RNA sequence: CGAAUCGCCACUUCUCUCGGCGCCAAGUACCUUCAUAUUCACAAGA
RNA sequence: GUCAAAACUUAUGGGCUCACGAACAAUGGAUGACGCUCAAGCCCAAUUAGUGCCCAUUAUUCCUUUGGUAAGGGCGAGAAAGUGUAGCCCUUCCGAUGUAGAUGUGGCGUGGAGGUAAGGACGAAGCUGAUGGCGUGAGCCUCAGAUGGACCAGCCUCUAGUGCAGAUCU
RNA sequence: CCAAAACCAGCCUCUACUGAGCAAGAACGAGGUCAUGGUUUUGGCGGAAAUGGGGUGCCCCCACCCGUCUUGAAACACGGACCAAG
C-alpha cells in the first residue's frame, strides 16, 4: 500500500539512493489466502494494520515472491 | 512483547476531572463495563498477566533494583547483567556523584546515572 | 544397566507393535475378503447376506453445552460428551443404543471405518495418564498406561475401538473423549435429523465422511 | 552442494526479473551459486543491458523457453566474485560466449529479440491466467 | 445437474424369532438423497405397512440400482403426497427424463413447487418408463415428435466464469471492470 | 448451456452413436466447421490462453 | 488533465441492478460517470412505479417539509439517491464514494466524444427482465413525476446522435483506410510473423 | 511541492440490435547503449 | 445485489408467480433501507454441475497469563527442600464468565508505633508533568520542575479515626 | 534495527468394492506457512537511525449516561453542574 506523508522520512536507501527520497511511503503485506469465490484475497500486512484511509485505494499486488 | 500497553482506566475518567485515571473495578447491575459489552472499556484480569520470564524486565533488559548509597551497588556487582541500580529520587547530587563514579568502576548499569 | 534395558524394551515393543501390527493388517485384510466372499456367494446363490451389525459407534456430540435438559445433560456425562464437537467411540449395546436413542439430537454417530478409527486415534489420540490428558506419541505411552499385554499398541488401540474389543471399554476409557475441530465445510444442520436433512442423530456409516473433516 | 531451486528454473533458462532495477528483463539464467544460493541470471547486457549479477529464484518467473547454455562455462561465476576490469571482463568472456549458444538454436534469432524485450503487465493482463 | 435422488433399492425383513421363524423379505424401491434416509424410508414403510419397527427388522441390502441406460426417455411416476391442505393425493403426472432417478426427483421438485410438500410427505408408488403413446398427458406431448424444432429463443448467455465482467465498453467486448 | 450452430445434420432422434460417427463423417460436419472465423475464433482465444 | 474516470452508459439498464453494481465500484475507488439515466428501466408498467414514486412523494416531514426528505425528480438524482441508499451515505468512505459518482440525463458534450462508454452487462435489461414483462424506462415515468426536462433531454440526444453520426461517416473514408492499410499489411514483409498470426486467428 | 495515482488514441470516443495500438530497434533485421543501483524493498522512472 | 464479510448478481438446477413476495384510520415511513421481477420473491435441490463462500468470546491448534488443596522430574548466570514474593528450576495436563455472597492474597495504599536500614540545604515532604519505566491491577519507580524550602521513603512487626464521583451527603 | 531469501523440523492445504457407481483406500507430486521450532545467509538503515512509549488528528470499525431499587433501566423511574477537604 504506497502512499505518502508529508514529510520525507528513511526509506530503504535513503543513503545509497538520495533519488529515492520521497515523502511517499510504502506498506507492505502478503496475500494470505483467497477470500469468497471471487478474486479477492486476503493481505495482511505485516504484524500492523493496513489504515483505514487505504481503503477504496490502489493497492498494488506485486507478482513475487514468483512460483510459476 | 506485552500484552496490553494501554492502562486499565477507570471507567468515564474522561469526563470527571476528579476521578483518577486509577482504575476501580465497575459495579452496578448496569455498568456497560461490568457486565463487558463489547464496546466499552476492558477491565484487568489474570488473563493480562505479562509473560513471566520477560516480566518486570525494563527495555533496558534489566531489573531495576533501588539504590540509595555506594555500598547499595555491591549488591548488583556479581548479578549485574541482571540487575540496574535505580538511584531513589532523593539522594543528593552530592552523593550521586558517589554512586555514579563507582557504579561505572564497578560495571553495574544505572537507569538514571 | 538400566539405561540400556530400556533399549531392550523399547526394541522389544516395536517387535511386538511390528507383530502386531502384522496380525492385525491381516486379520483386516482377512476378515474383510471373507466378508465379499458371502456377500458375493449370496449373489451367485440369489440370496442376500444379512451383514454383521455394527458393534461400535463413533457418537459426536454436535449441539453445544448451553439449554440441555437434566436427562440429556447426564447421558452426554456418562457418554463423556461434554463439549461440541467431543468424540468417543461407544459399543451399541441395547442399553447404549437407548442412550444414544435419548440424546440424538445432541449428537451425530455411525458406524466407524477402519480408516476414521486409525485417523482418531492416530491424529486426535490422547491417554489419560494420571489424570492428564496426553497425546499419544509413543507406544510406551500406550503400554504404561495400560498395564495389559493385550494393549501395547497403538494398533492394538484401534483394533479394539474397531472390531469391538473385549478391551473395547478397557481401551476406549483410558483414551481422553476427542477433541474434534468442527467439521470443515461446515454441518448441515444441528436442529435436524441426518434423514430430514439436517445433522444430529444415527447416520450410519456416513459418520466417516462427516467425522473426516472434523478430524 | 545443495539445491533446492526448483525445476522450472534451469541453467540457459529464460526468465523474467519480477523485481529490483531491472524489472521486466527477459535473462537467462546462467548458473545457480555453489550453495543452495541465489540465481546468477545474465542478460546478456549485449541485449537488455543486464549484467551478469545474482538474483534470489522468488525474484524472476522462469519461462519455458530456455537455451541449451550448458556448452558455456559459467564457472568464472562463483560466490567470492560478489565498474572493475576483472568484472567487465568476465561477462565479455561469458556474454559472447552465451549469445552464440543462444544463436545456435534453430529459432535462435527471435530469441535474441526475445531477450530484448522487457515485460510488464499492461491493463487488463491476467498473469495469474497466463502459462509462461 | 445429476439427479437430486439415487436410486435405491432397500431389502429387508422382521429379524428372524420363534415367534416368526421364517420372515418375509421385503424389497422396496426408494428414491433417496443417499442410502442412510433410503433405509430410512424403508423402515418408514416397514411399520406403516408391515407392523415390523427399525429395532426388529435387519435392512440385507442397502444398495443403488443401475440407470437403463442414458437414452431421453418418458416416465410416469405415480406420486402419493400429503398436507394439511390435501392429506392424500395419489397423483400420476408424467415427466420427460432420461432416468428414473431423473424423472422421480424432477417430481420431487415439480411436487414442492406446486405444493409445498417435503420430501417426507411424499412416497412415490412407482415410476415406469413409458411409451411415447400412453402418456395422456399433454405437456410431454409435444416433445414426442421425431421432428421437434424449437428456437433457443432470447437467450441470456453469461459469460465462462473466467471471462466475466462488470463493466465493458458499449460495443465491444473490450473490458473494463 | 448449448450454443446452437449453423451447422446440422440430418438424423432421427435417440439414434446410435456409431450410427453418427457414421452420418457425420460423410459430411465432416465437424471438419468443416472449424474452418468458420467463429471456430478459429475459439479456438485462437484457446491458444492465447494456452 | 483528466482522471480514471470510466463513464457508464446506463441506458436499458435495470435501476437497481446498475445501482448496486455502480455503488460498489463507487467503494471500490471506481470514478464512474452515468450517463443516459433517462433510459434506466425499471421492472413493472409506469403505473406501478409512478405509484411507488408517488408514494415516495407522499412522505415529506409535516413539522417542516423544507427539511424533509427530498424528492429529487430526474432521473439522475434518482438514481444518485438510488445509489446512495446502496453505499454508507454517512461515513465518509461513503459519502466520498457518492461524490465520485456523476450523473447525467443524456450523455452531455463534456462527457461525450471523451472515450468509449462502459456497459454493465449483469444490469442489462435483457439479461434481466422476462423480456415480455412490461418495463418503466425510467425518464418516462419521471416526465409524469414533475421532470420539466424529459424534452430537452430528448432534443439534446437528437442533437448529439445527429452529430456523432454525422462524424461517423466523415471518417467512414479514414476507417476505411485502415481497414486496407491493414489487411495489405498482413501481404506485406511479415512472413513468420503471418504465420504466428495465423493462430491466434490474427 | 516531496508527494498517492501508472495505458493511450479524432482506427473506441455513432446509433440500433477481438476497436486500434501499446508492452524496448518507428521494427523483425538484434544493428544496439545499459553493470558498481552491487539478490525484494514507492518505478531511483513517467 | 448494495448497504455488508461472502454466489465481483454462482448453478452448465426444477417448478411457481405480475401484485404482491421474503421462525419466535387517523404527525410522513418502512421485507431493516434501497431496490429486486428470466428476483435480489416463493417451494425444492445444489456447490462449480449429467465430469462453493462469509461472519462468533464457539471448536480445534499455538503463544501467554492465572488457578489447581493438579501430574511429574530436578535442586554468561542460576540452581532456595520451596503454599504465597521478582514465584527454587523445568515439564505436562485441566479450568478460567458472573449479580448477592463467601474466601484468598510475602496483594495495593494511608496516618501512627516497635525495629532495621537509609536518605536530605549538592534540596525532605508537598505539588506540577506528551517523565518515561514497571505491575493484570490497586499502584510503585524514575525523570523534569526555569516547584518547594526541611524533613523523610524502604523493609519486617504493631496500630487505626485508614482508601470515596454519587448519600436532594457536609 | 528493518527487511528479504533459503535449510531442517513441525503443520497445514492440494486401491478396494460394487453394477459406470460407492457407504471407498492410500500414493506421488506440489504449495503454504514462524503469530511455530531450530539453522544462519544476504541486503537496507546506522550527529543521528531505530524500536518502544507519550501527545494531537484523521481514517475504518465498535460503542445507549452513570449510580439505583427492580422480573425488567437508555428509559418518558429516582439521584447526578464543577472541584477540593471530610
Ligand atoms: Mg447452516
Ligand atoms: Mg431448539
Ligand atoms: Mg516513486
Ligand atoms: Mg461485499
Ligand atoms: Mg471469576
Ligand atoms: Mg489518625
Ligand atoms: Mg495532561
Ligand atoms: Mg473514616
Ligand atoms: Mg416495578
Amino acid at each position: 500500500y504506497v502512499y505518502h506523508g508529508y514529510k520525507m522520512k528513511r526509506c530503504v536507501r535513503w543513503s545509497k539512493a538520495p533519488a529515492r527520497r520521497s515523502n511517499t511511503r510504502a506498506i507492505w503485506g502478503r496475500v494470505t489466502r483467497p477470500h469468497g469465490g471471487s478474486g479477492a484475497v486476503r493481505a495482511k500486512f505485516n504484524g500492523s494494520a493496513v489504515p483505514a484511509s487505504a481503503i477504496g485505494k490502489r493497492v498494488r499486488v506485486y507478482l513475487y515472491p514468483s512460483r510459476i | 512483547v506485552k500484552k496490553r500497553t494501554k492502562r486499565f482506566t477507570r471507567h468515564k475518567c474522561e469526563l470527571f476531572p476528579q476521578l483518577s485515571s486509577s482504575w476501580r473495578k465497575p459495579r452496578g447491575e448496569d455498568s456497560p463495563v461490568r457486565r463487558r459489552y463489547k464496546g466499552q472499556k476492558a477491565m484487568p484480569n489474570k488473563g493480562y498477566g505479562s509473560d513471566r520470564k520477560t516480566k518486570y524486565i525494563t527495555p533496558s533488559g534489566f531489573k531495576n533494583f533501588p539504590i540509595h548509597n555506594v555500598q547499595d551497588l555491591y549488591m548488583l556487582l556479581m548479578q549485574n547483567r541482571k540487575y540496574a541500580g535505580v538511584i531513589s529520587h532523593t539522594v543528593g547530587a552530592k552523593s550521586r556523584k558517589a554512586i555514579v563514579r563507582k557504579a561505572h568502576e564497578l560495571d553495574v548499569r544505572l537507569i538514571n546515572g | 544397566k538400566a539405561i540400556a534395558a530400556n533399549k531392550a524394551a523399547r526394541v522389544a515393543l516395536k517387535k511386538a507393535a511390528y507383530a502386531r501390527g502384522l496380525r492385525y493388517s491381516r486379520e483386516y485384510r482377512s476378515a474383510e475378503k471373507k466378508l465379499v466372499h458371502l456377500r458375493r456367494q449370496a449373489k451367485s446363490c440369489g440370496n442376500y447376506y444379512l451383514e454383521a451389525k455394527p458393534k461400535v459407534a463413533v457418537v459426536t456430540r454436535i449441539r453445544g453445552i448451553a439449554k440441555v435438559a437434566p436427562k440429556q445433560r447426564k447421558i452426554l456425562q456418562l457418554l463423556r460428551l461434554r463439549q461440541i464437537f467431543n468424540t468417543v467411540f461407544v459399543r451399541l449395546n441395547k442399553p447404549m443404543e437407548n442412550m444414544l436413542r435419548a440424546v440424538e439430537p445432541y449428537i451425530a454417530y455411525g458406524y466407524p471405518s477402519l480408516r476414521t478409527v486409525r485417523m482418531m486415534v492416530y491424529k486426535r489420540g490422547h491417554l489419560k495418564i494420571n489424570g492428564q490428558r496426553v497425546k499419544i506419541v509413543n507406544n510406551q505411552m500406550i503400554e504404561s498406561k495400560y498395564n495389559n499385554e493385550n494393549i501395547v499398541c497403538a494398533e492394538d488401540i484401534v483394533n479394539q475401538i474397531y472390531t469391538g474389543g473385549k478391551h473395547f471399554r478397557e481401551v476406549t476409557n483410558g483414551l481422553w473423549p476427542f477433541k474434534l475441530s468442527p467439521p470443515a465445510g461446515g454441518m448441515r444442520q444441528k436442529r435436524r435429523h441426518f434423514v430430514e436433512g439436517g445433522d444430529y442423530g444415527n447416520r450410519d456409516a456416513l459418520i466417516n465422511r462427516f467425522l473426516a473433516r472434523m478430524i | 552442494e545443495y539445491t533446492t531451486l526448483r525445476k522450472s528454473c534451469k541453467p540457459g533458462t529464460i526468465a523474467i526479473i519480477l523485481a529490483g532495477r531491472f524489472r521486466g528483463r527477459r535473462v537467462v539464467i546462467l548458473k545457480q551459486l555453489p550453495r543452495n544460493g541465489p540465481l546468477v541470471i545474465s542478460g546478456p547486457m549485449k541485449y537488455n543491458g543486464v549484467p551478469i549479477r545474482r538474483i534470489d529464484s522468488r525474484y524472476i518467473i522462469a519461462t519455458s523457453t530456455k537455451v541449451d547454455i550448458k556448452n558455456v562455462d559459467v564457472s568464472g561465476i562463483t560466490p567470492d566474485i560478489f565498474v572493475s576490469d576483472a568484472r567487465a571482463q568476465l561477462q565479455k568472456k561469458v556474454d559472447a560466449a552465451l549469445i552464440e549458444a543462444i544463436r545456435k538454436d534453430p529459432l535462435g534469432k527471435e530469441k535474441a529479440g526475445y531477450l530484448h524485450s522487457v515485460f510488464t503487465i499492461k491493463p487488463g493482463d491476467a498473469p495469474h491466467r497466463m502459462r509462461w | 445437474v445429476k439427479p437430486h435422488l439415487r436410486h435405491y433399492c432397500v431389502v429387508g425383513r422382521e429379524t428372524p424369532s420363534e415367534k416368526n421363524p421364517a420372515p418375509t423379505v421385503y424389497k422396496f424401491e426408494v428414491f433417496a438423497p443417499n442410502f442412510v434416509v433410503a433405509k430410512s424410508r424403508f423402515w418408514r414403510m416397514m411399520r406403516e405397512k408391515n407392523k415390523v419397527k427399525s429395532t426388529h427388522g435387519d435392512v440385507l441390502s442397502c444398495k443403488v440400482v443401475k440407470d437403463r441406460k442414458l437414452a431421453a426417455r418418458n416416465y410416469s411416476v405415480d406420486i402419493a403426497y400429503y398436507s394439511q391442505r390435501c392429506g392424500y393425493t395419489h397423483m400420476v403426472k408424467e415427466f420427460r427424463d432420461v432416468s428414473k432417478a431423473g424423472a422421480v426427483s424432477q417430481a420431487y421438485h415439480d411436487l414442492a413447487s406446486r405444493h409445498r410438500a417435503r420430501y417426507h410427505n411424499i412416497e412415490v408408488l412407482g415410476v415406469k418408463s413409458i411409451p411415447n403413446h400412453q402418456v395422456k398427458r399433454l405437456s410431454i406431448s409435444e416433445y414426442h415428435a421425431s421432428n421437434l424444432s424449437f428456437p433457443l429463443l432470447h437467450r441470456r448467455v453469461k459469460a465462462p466464469r473466467k471471462d466475466r465482467v462488470v463493466f465493458v465498453k458499449k460495443n465491444t467486448k473490450r473490458a473494463v471492470v | 448451456n448449448v450454443e446452437p450452430l449453423k451447422f446440422s445434420v440430418e438424423l432421427s432422434r435417440n439414434c446410435s452413436t456409431k450410427t453418427l460417427k457414421n452420418v457425420l463423417a460423410e459430411k465432416k460436419i465437424l471438419e468443416k466447421y472449424a474452418a468458420t472465423k467463429s471456430a478459429r475464433r475459439i479456438a485462437a482465444k484457446r491458444a492465447f490462453a494456452r | 488533465h483528466r482522471p480514471e474516470i470510466i463513464v457508464v452508459d446506463l441506458k436499458d439498464h435495470v435501476l437497481g441492478r446498475a445501482a448496486a453494481i455502480v455503488a460498489k465500484q463507487l467503494l471500490l475507488g471506481k470514478k464512474i460517470t452515468a450517463v443516459r439515466c433517462e433510459q434506466l428501466t425499471i421492472a413493472g408498467t409506469e403505473i406501478r412505479n409512478k405509484i411507488k414514486y408517488l408514494q415516495f412523494l407522499r412522505k415529506r416531514k409535516l413539522s417542516n417539509p423544507k427539511l424533509g426528505p427530498f424528492h429529487h425528480r430526474s432521473p439522475s438524482d434518482i438514481f444518485l439517491r438510488t445509489v446512495r441508499s446502496m453505499l454508507p451515505r454517512y461515513t465518509k468512505r461513503g459519502q466520498k464514494a457518492l461524490r465520485q459518482l456523476v450523473a447525467y440525463e443524456g450523455i452531455p458534450t463534456n462527457v461525450v466524444r471523451t472515450g468509449g462508454r462502459v456497459v454493465i452487462p449483469k444490469a442489462q435489461r435483457h439479461y434481466c427482465y422476462r423480456s415480455e414483462r412490461p418495463y418503466t424506462v425510467l425518464g418516462n415515468m419521471c416526465k409524469h413525476v414533475g421532470w420539466k426536462y424529459s424534452d430537452v433531454v430528448k432534443k439534446l440526444e437528437t442533437a448529439r446522435v445527429e452529430k456523432a453520426a454525422r462524424h461517423h461517416k466523415k471518417t467512414e473514408k479514414l476507417r476505411a483506410a485502415w481497414k486496407s492499410a491493414r489487411k495489405e499489411a498482413l501481404s506485406k514483409v511479415s512472413k513468420n510473423n503471418l504465420e504466428v498470426l495465423k493462430k491466434f486467428g490474427y
